[PDB]
């Protein structure tokens, strides 16, 4: 019942940064503490274990510190393939336990996105399926929240997002979200939105189509 | 180079059963203890299960507790990862991972992770069918065609039960959709009403249907 | 490589019948010979074993004799309960085959099945699906060839057939074939017929709509 | 009573993996040989594969080599059998069976069975997408939606190769229906025509479809 706390969630930094991830542990777990790197869809692979060892291999910008109920993770200079998640992990011979991910994004002056509704086309919706999209286009940083209104009562269950990953031109991200009904369901109604809150708006924007 | 590969991933419905393997590649498992580590869509990572070198120690997370089982093959090198009563926080990537490192100690961390398997598990682990009728001075036929449900079995009857002669509600078919599919049939006079009557119990779902020409 | 051939394929008998199922192998198996019990949906059982010891518990109206290379299970006086598939299994210390299976049925007089086909629904078809079906009434023997024929085409791959146990009250078979398609590959033809073949149809029957 | 459970049956598409096990109430696996079969849907058995005490021997039917793989656990009493590259033929209900007798000796009948789980195997290893457009002085947003296909990937480009400014293409969503969705947009004038290449080297399809108000 270790109950390890790692912070911040996100981290925005630049290459040439100096940047430091923390981990506490609920009780001492003397030095017995990974860094795991991820990138999306990719492997975990091993830093640094027993808090300070680095991996062979592993470049010397990255170090670990700590010992007892808290530890440091620090990149000296980070580079652009260091943009990913950091685990760490209270390991035990028969077990282990592993905070909840940093996720090192590039920093950019926040952008608010701009928003489109698209309908189902005609030939699909014949076919006895209608796909709503919502686009939300170039935005930063990457928290979102989009809502699907139909005859203004919220969505749950009926969609899905799919987010890039931060725009190799512009650092930004884009996202998709699509509400999936059928024909039927579709033609009950009639004023479909899709309602979108981030921090560079001033309030939610919402589009809709009838 | 030390490989690690996952099978066995798909999609789920809740409430199912499925079963992961990870074979190896330039390594023997028998001195490593070996796990599993599931990647969850926030991002973070959940340790699963973990098995000692000869199986003498099985470890698993408490949601997986009573669920999942881990079991270890060390003359052919395969990690096996049964899932049963799968629920919708399952979702996620699952990899096997050796514990080890450069000179064996009774605690390391994970030196080298397979690439993952998607699993994913979908709310819905039933699904009411949907009823279509079967359309008809000598002998005619009619019926209803009960489509797209999940799991078996439905009922039918014919007037609440008042028509039973020459009814026939034949085995369910599986469509590669996944869901089932049955039609039921009576003989009747060419020469009256006839409704068929849909019961799945697994969604509580009931359903009445008149079939006419 | 020993090749196990079971005869007959099919067998029909009446209750109180003795009835012999063969199997012959390729080569000597000297007496490593088990025979099987299946009904439809359940678990294979065991009834004999080295070529003609009873499993305990089986009743001894089964028997079974034969070593070398031919081998007969016999049902001295068949009970309702006998009526099912019999599997014959040469068994080896790792690794074993088995024989075709033979299904064993109710005999009764051959019954021409009664041919009906049923459009899809409008219901149905609207929500971008047609399922066109085929019924074959109260038939006997069970061999019996549905095809399904699209402005005079063979169908292959798009249709799944589903046959009853042998009736509680006439000891036949009924049988559906659904013919499954899109709204669309639905619409581009015009004439869709079923027709079967059984042995008590003089020549092949069909049956179609527009 | 003694009993056999076999688990992790399902769908799987023509060139997928499945896994399945088996486990026992009552007895202990570690004295038997174990073995997996299947009835095919003609109605006869096919032996498919056996794993003698200790893993000492594990023998495949002809059909299966290279393909399936056969695993016991004795401390917890499972059997597995991993099924890759699966064919139509594989269709089958999957038994697990004891080798065994009232006194065991060195070649016995197969006296207790599972009863059974069901693995169906489509012919269809890959389908090609469908794709409908996303319809449209300043910024405007158009699209297509490149729906239900299998496996991964699909490639989107717009005119040919000629337009790639603003070009986003999201990564493929799966959708419980088991088929792979995405969606590729552009931002453009809004003052010409535009049009999406969906090329699927899986199902050997291209498409190609114009977007317009
Ligand atoms: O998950 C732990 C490690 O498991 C693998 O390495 C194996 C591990 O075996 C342990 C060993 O236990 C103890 C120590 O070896 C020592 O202090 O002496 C004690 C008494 O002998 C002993 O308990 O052996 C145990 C079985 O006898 C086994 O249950 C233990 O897990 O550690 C040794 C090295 O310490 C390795 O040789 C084993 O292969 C690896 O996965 C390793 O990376 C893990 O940390
Ligand atoms: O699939 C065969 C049977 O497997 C299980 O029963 C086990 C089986 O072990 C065999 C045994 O081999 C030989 C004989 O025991 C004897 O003639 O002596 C020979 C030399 O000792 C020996 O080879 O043990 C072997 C390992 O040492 C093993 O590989 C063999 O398969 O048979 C014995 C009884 O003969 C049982 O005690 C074993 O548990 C059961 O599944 C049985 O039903 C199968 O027929």
């Amino acid at each position: 019942d270790v109950v390890m706390t790692q912070s911040p969630s996100t981290l925005s930094a630049s290459v040439g940064d100096t940047i430091t991830i923390t981990c506490r542990a609920s009780q001492s777990i003397e030095t017995w503490l990974a860094w795991y790197q991820q990138k999306p869809g990719k492997a975990p692979k091993l830093l640094i274990y027993k808090a300070s060892t680095l991996k062979t291999g592993v470049p010397s910008r990255f170090s670990g510190s700590g010992s007892g109920t808290e530890f440091t993770l620090t990149i000296s200079g980070l580079q652009f393939d260091d943009f990913a998640t950091y685990h760490c992990q209270h390991y035990a011979g028969y077990s282990a336990t592993f905070g909840q991910g940093t996720r090192v994004e590039i920093k950019r002056t926040v952008a608010a996105p701009s928003v489109f509704i698209f309908p189902p086309s005609d030939e699909q919706l014949k076919s006895g399926t209608a796909s709503v999209v919502c686009l939300l286009n170039n935005f930063y940083p990457r928290e979102a929240k989009v809502q699907w209104k139909v005859d203004n009562a919220l969505q749950s269950g009926n969609s899905q997002e799919s987010v890039t990953e931060q725009d190799s031109k512009d650092s930004t991200y884009s996202l998709s979200s699509t509400l999936t009904l059928s024909k039927a369901d579709y033609e009950k109604h009639k004023v479909y939105a899709c309602e979108v809150t981030h921090q560079g708006l001033s309030s939610p924007v919402t589009k809709s189509f009838n | 180079e030390v490989q690690l590969v996952e099978s066995g991933g798909g999609l789920v419905k809740a409430g199912g059963s499925l079963i992961l393997s990870c074979g190896v590649s330039n390594f023997r498992i028998s001195a490593h203890t070996m796990n599993w580590v599931r990647r969850v869509p926030g991002g973070g990572l959940e340790w699963v299960a973990s098995i000692s070198t000869s199986s003498t120690y099985r470890d698993y997370a408490d949601a997986v507790k009573g669920r999942f089982t881990v079991s270890r093959d060390d003359l052919e090198d395969f990690v096996y990862l049964q899932m049963h009563k799968m629920r919708v926080e399952d979702t996620a990537i699952y990899y096997c991972a050796r514990k080890g490192s450069d000179r064996l100690s009774d605690n390391d961390p994970f030196d080298a992770w397979g690439p993952g398997t998607v699993v994913t598990v979908s709310p819905a682990s039933t699904k009411g069918p949907s009823v279509f009728p079967l359309a008809p001075g000598g002998t005619a036929a009619l019926g209803c065609l009960v489509k797209d449900y999940f799991p078996e079995p439905v009922t039918v009857s014919w007037n609440s039960g008042a028509l039973t002669s020459g009814v026939h509600t034949f085995p369910a078919v599986l469509q590669s959709s996944g869901l089932y599919s049955l039609s039921s049939v009576v003989t009747v006079p060419s020469s009256q009403t006839y409704i068929c009557n849909v019961n799945h119990k697994p969604s509580n779902t009931k359903v009445d249907k008149k079939v006419e020409p």
